[PDB]
């Protein structure tokens, strides 16, 4: 066999230990999920520093007057939310964020509402998105890409144990904190589902073929997306791209991918097993589950526990200015709370 | 090159969902 008794027993015990962590993690999640927290701050607790983004609402850098600590506050206009048919998405996203707990998931620190708006007060990550670092550097070396990939593998293993499908993996949704580690943001398309689901959602370059083909699909779409992400991090561009989304979908369902000549054989083997159209052969979807991914040769040097514990030295630390340096400043359009409670019943649960 | 093709795609910027 590939490993003798010492290696095989240590691996077995580590895998059993993961099961024990997940079982406890699921119990903590379900309590918060069945009994969500509400109204844990108010607007006048914060000073609006800078509008960091602007459809359904804006995201503003704010400063807690009491704490002094900075936060990223998502302001959602309740009427705009209702008019654009986003009630369930917004409720679900906040309910997931308040219930999950994992070191690579951006944290909801406060939530509340007033007559006009819904507010989600998140951890502020001044390093910004992986997207811009990746486009700036060009591509990440395989060890650098692997350090990020390991965190996503663990995060998906966590999320899938809770029957959550993430469905919007991409560098735009991965923030880099001040220790160089990944924070996943934007659970707007995440769904708690045990079996199949059918919604056409995601980003074109990251869509699994079974989504494109109008099939019912499951959590295996996140493992396909992991493959696109690893490819893009190590190549500098995604495996499937074209002028128009339709031509991207053609390449995705074709079952063909080409790799740069600088990809190691270990990497190409992993990516062929993730970017696998056949669901009965896609890593993450087989009898051994996530272990086929964790035990793959490309991850041989990965110390999964040390990554989870954040003991591994990051390959890259964004310039520690919090400064809005890594964000394109917008017109600070003020926030006004109507004298009348708008859309009370629709957002009772928020 | 593939890289040039990526540039030619017009999809080098931040990509929206849906």
């Amino acid at each position: 066999g590939h490993m003798g008794n010492a290696a095989a027993a240590k691996k077995g015990s580590e895998q059993e230990s993961v099961k024990e962590f997940l079982a406890k993690a699921k119990e903590e999640f379900l309590k918060k999920w069945e009994s969500p927290s509400q109204n844990t701050a108010q607007l006048d607790h914060f000073d609006r520093i800078k509008t960091l983004g602007t459809s359904f609402g804006r995201v503003m850098l704010v400063k807690h007057k009491e704490t002094g600590n900075h936060y990223a506050m998502k302001i959602l206009d309740k009427q705009k939310v209702v008019k654009l048919k986003q009630i369930e998405h917004t409720l679900n996203e906040k309910r997931i964020l308040q219930a999950v707990n994992f070191p690579f998931l951006v944290k909801l620190e406060f939530s509340f509402k007033d007559n006009s708006n819904l507010y989600m007060v998140m951890e502020y990550v001044p390093g910004g998105e992986m997207f811009s670092h990746l486009r700036r550097i060009g591509r990440f070396s395989e060890p650098h890409a692997r350090f990020y990939a390991a965190q996503i593998v663990l995060t998906f293993e966590y999320l899938h144990s809770l029957d959550l499908i993430y469905r919007d993996l991409k560098p735009e949704n991965l923030l880099i904190d001040q220790q160089g580690y990944i924070q996943v943001t934007d659970f707007g398309f995440a769904k708690r589902v045990k079996g199949r689901t059918w919604t056409l959602c995601g980003t074109p370059e990251y869509l699994a073929p079974e989504i494109i083909l109008s099939k019912g699909y499951n959590k295996a779409v996140d493992w396909w997306a992991l493959g696109v992400l690893i490819y893009e991090m190590a190549a500098g561009y995604p495996p499937f791209f074209a002028d128009q989304p339709i031509q991207i979908y053609e390449k995705i369902v074709s079952g063909k991918v080409r790799f740069p000549s600088h990809f190691s054989s270990d990497l190409k083997d992993l990516l062929r097993n993730l970017l696998q159209v056949d669901l009965t052969k896609r890593f993450g979807n087989l009898k051994n589950g996530v272990n086929d991914i964790k035990n793959h040769k490309w991850f041989a040097t990965t110390d999964w526990i040390a990554i989870y514990q954040r003991k591994v030295e990051a390959p890259f630390i964004p310039k520690f200015k919090g400064d809005t340096s890594n964000f394109d400043d917008y017109e600070e359009e003020e926030i006004r709370v109507s004298i009348n409670e708008k859309c009370g019943k629709e957002f009772t649960e928020f | 090159t593939t890289y040039a093709d990526f540039i030619a795609s017009g999809r080098t910027g931040r990509r929206s969902a849906i």
